[PDB]
RNA sequence: GUGAAGAGGGAAACAACCCAGACCGCCAGCUAAGGUCCCAAAGUCAUGGUUAAGUGGGAAACGAUGUGGGAAGGCCCAGACAGCCAGGAUGUUGGCUUAGAAGCAGCCAUCAUUUAAAGAAAGCGUAAUAGCUCACUGGUCGAGUCGGCCUGCGCGGAAGA
RNA sequence: CGAUGUCGGCUCAUCACAUCCUGGGGCUGAAGUAGGUCCCAAGGGUAUGGCUGUUCGCCAUUUAAAGUGGUACGCGAGCUG
């Protein structure tokens, strides 16, 4: 960081998210390049764009202090990082899909696309949605 | 080199150097090199540590030099016997009292300045300290 | 913010001075108004550092001297010539 | 090696050992940066 | 300190007495056998390897993860054994093992002859390699390491009895 | 800087020796007063290449073979 | 001031250095400088710190993760220092000399995207590349840690018959 | 200064290490040979002559090299003059 306040700045950029939170997308991969992040990033650039917050501050001292206000089913994954993929509009969105494609290509971990908060299911398939 | 121009006297005593120093204060730049020990500045030391600075900021700053030499120490031709007089003027000295600060800059960081007085510190015969222009 | 716990002096000259200058501590005098200029002790390594803040100069001091406390202003500062330490600061009573 | 007064920390890797009562430079990666004593 | 502020723990079977001062450890490759200082106060009581800062001993903290990394390495070659790769480096280079002796050629004129110390198994799976186990690092480490200072690998194309993880520096000549 | 007339001719190209006088003047000259000096230079170093062309081509006295 | 014209005790030996002014005798006692493990008279004295070099018990400029004590500061369980598990990119040959000189000969300048981050660039190696990358950025373990300042004592510096 | 005989050579040495050679190594603008510099090492070894009164030196020819100095710039109650 560059200041605590900073530190403190990105907790209150994570509740901005947790205000608006309405499911959950979660990947885990720990070997990734830069163009493979934006490889994704590209997929979600042209769907909406930076909307879907990537904001990366998941220590278990960081994230779950970030989530309790609202939609707390994601504080019990809390660390062992998490990349996530999660717009304003997520509502039954596009978010689902956009994993799949990243488990053909480059990346053999994705955390298997679990999906926690509101999906009625867990790891299996999300497909039959008002998408 | 730096020689007093129309002296009065041409040769004078080789006296005593003691008592802290006069010239502590810093005023002119913002960055100066003080000297902590205590003895003698000749004319070709000043001159090398102004060459010795003067190439690492290239031509930036504005480089100030606090002490003229003004005192001629002798040396004689050697292989002479005691006597006959004093010998011949060969160079110019000042005295230097603890807490002098010699040289004084402004117009540079204050990273750079404190590697440049570096490059000076080993071309001077005497124990260097930096220091830095403070109001008061 | 500026607040020094000090003591009085019982003794003065020019060793006495240096008896505590190497006790870690220098002497200082406040002169001003029309009250009687009083010789006041005050530990060393505090100063130094406090001094260090750009601010100590300009703004007014609020030093407490045995119950009374006085609002005071730096006027002089010595510094010793080659050694990085203090020995004697001027006080205007202000 | 070079034998000096002075060991000094020339390039970014060269690492600084009092080896045996002497002071010296070891360096893993220029192995012209070797120096011994001062 | 910091890591010996970090226990110990053996696994269970490979069995660990400590007669006074000096550890034995009993395993499946054989048996260890090592003094330790008297700054550093053992003891085993679950299976967990705690040493202690005795006082009067001023070097004793630094004698504790001396001690700690000894003994870390040391039950672990018991078990399993440690490994070391060497390449045999160099057009026209030899090396084989006849018993518990190796006779290898360098290049040199008279061939190279090196004894196995006591439990040290050498073997050859190519004839431009050699493999060799054991239990401690230590002998591990010294035959790996003589058997390179017999020839270095050379900083012009690298011929030489050299470790097939250590990577050399290639020179070249000034102008030609 | 044994200074010449074009090139400054820089110090430890000379090796000053002393060696014990030739003289019809008693123990000073004989034995003591060494002060005789046999000038050891050469034209190996630093001299500017003419100056070195222009010292081993024109045989002179004082100079030798080498 | 002493010696010269003052011996006596100490500085191993040493007119002038420190103590001290021999009238004579004594197998008597108290102190001075300096000393109290043995030679060699008296402390293997007490207490509390300090050095690891036989420093002490020959000496400097300068060099240094030696080490003791003291103060402030930077960062720090909204988890750092160091490793490890990943990245280090988006235009680019950087425009310019684009004669071959691709962030990697060199003038000089240097914005903005993907964002937790990445200098139109820290280095080796390259005619020019690649790789590995150092910065800077995420998880793992998760306790303090980092850089200077003032001083005490030491190391190197330190080669002669 | 009511004496401490003077260079060089000869004979005979002996010590220091700031090493000329042999020995053991680090590094290179070290491919190989051959060289450069630095570090450890004083055990042993360490030219014949022409010219000069010489030391010194130049030259001729050698050698692994033909080291540098201290010793009243060793050595005249040992020689030479």
């Amino acid at each position: 960081m560059a200041l605590n306040l900073q530190d403190k700045q990105a907790i209150v950029a994570e509740v901005s998210e947790v205000a608006k939170g309405a499911l959950s997308a979660v990947v885990a991969d720990s070997r990734g390049v830069t163009v493979d992040k934006m490889t994704e990033l590209r997929k979600a650039g042209r769907e909406a764009g930076v909307y879907m917050r990537v904001v990366r501050n998941t220590l278990l001292r960081r994230a779950v202090e970030g989530t309790p206000f609202e939609c707390l089913k994601d504080a019990f994954v809390g660390p062992t990082l998490i990349a996530y993929s999660m717009e304003h509009p997520g509502a039954a969105a596009r978010l689902f899909k956009e994993f799949a494609k990243a488990n053909a290509k480059f990346e053999v971990k994705a955390a298997a696309f679990e999906g926690e908060l509101i999906p009625a299911s867990q790891i299996d398939r999300l497909a039959t949605l008002p998408t | 080199m730096l020689q007093p121009k129309r002296t009065k006297f041409r040769k004078m005593h080789k006296g005593r150097n003691r008592g802290l120093a006069q010239g502590t204060d810093v005023s002119f730049g913002s960055f100066g090199l003080k000297a902590v020990g205590r003895g003698r500045l000749t004319a070709r030391q000043i001159e090398a540590a102004r060459r010795a600075m003067t190439r690492a900021v290239k031509r930036q700053g504005k480089i100030w030099i606090r002490v003229f030499p003004d005192k001629p120490i002798t040396e004689k031709p050697l292989a002479v016997r005691m006597g006959k007089g004093k010998g011949n003027v060969e160079y110019w000295v000042a005295l230097i009292q603890p807490g002098k600060v010699l040289y004084e800059m402004d117009g540079v960081p204050e990273e750079l300045a404190r590697e440049a007085f570096k490059l000076a510190a080993a071309k001077l015969p005497i124990k260097t300290t930096f220091v830095t222009k403070t109001v008061m | 913010m500026f607040t020094i716990n000090a003591e009085v002096r019982k003794e003065q000259g020019k060793g006495a001075s240096r008896r505590l200058r190497a006790a870690n501590k220098f002497p200082a005098i406040i002169y001003g108004g029309k009250e009687a200029p009083l010789a006041i002790e005050l530990d060393h390594d505090k100063v130094m550092n406090m001094q260090a803040k750009a601010e100590f100069y300009s703004e007014v001091l609020t030093i407490v001297v045995d119950g009374k406390e006085i609002k005071v202003k730096a006027q002089d500062v010595q510094r010793h010539p080659y050694k990085p330490k203090l020995q004697h600061i001027d006080f205007v009573r202000a | 090696m070079k034998v000096r007064a002075s060991v000094k920390k020339l390039c970014r890797n060269c690492k600084i050992v009092k080896r045996d009562g002497v002071i010296r430079v070891i360096c893993s990666a220029e192995p012209k940066h070797k120096q011994r004593q001062g | 300190s910091r890591v010996a502020k970090a226990p110990v723990v053996v696994p269970a079977g490979v069995d660990v007495k400590i007669n006074g001062q000096v550890i034995t450890i009993k395993g499946k490759n054989g048996e260890l056998t090592r003094t330790l200082n008297d700054a550093v106060e053992v003891k085993h009581a679950d299976n967990t390897l705690t040493f202690g800062p005795r006082d009067g001993y001023a070097d004793g903290w630094a004698q504790a993860g001396t001690a700690r990394a000894l003994l870390n390495s040391m039950v672990i070659g018991v078990t399993e054994g440690f490994t070391k790769k060497l390449q045999l480096v160099g057009v026209g280079y030899r090396a084989a093992v006849k018993g518990n002796v190796i006779n290898l050629s360098l290049g040199f004129s008279h061939p190279v002859d090196h004894q196995l110390p006591a439990g040290i198994t050498a073997e050859c799976p190519t004839q431009t390699e050699i493999v060799l186990k054991g239990a401690d690092k230590q002998v591990i480490g010294q035959v790996a390491a003589d058997l390179r200072a017999y020839r270095r690998p050379e900083p012009y194309k690298g011929k030489g009895v050299r470790y097939a993880d250590e990577v050399v520096r290639t020179k070249e000549a000034k102008k030609k | 800087i044994v200074i010449s007339r074009h090139v400054a001719i820089p110090d430890g190209e000379l090796e000053i020796t002393a060696i014990r006088a030739q003289g019809a003047g008693g123990q000073h000259v004989n034995k003591t007063s060494t002060a005789i000096h046999l000038r050891f230079d050469i034209r190996a170093s630093s001299l500017p290449e003419y100056y070195k062309e222009r010292l081993l081509a024109a045989s002179h006295h004082l100079i030798s073979s080498d």
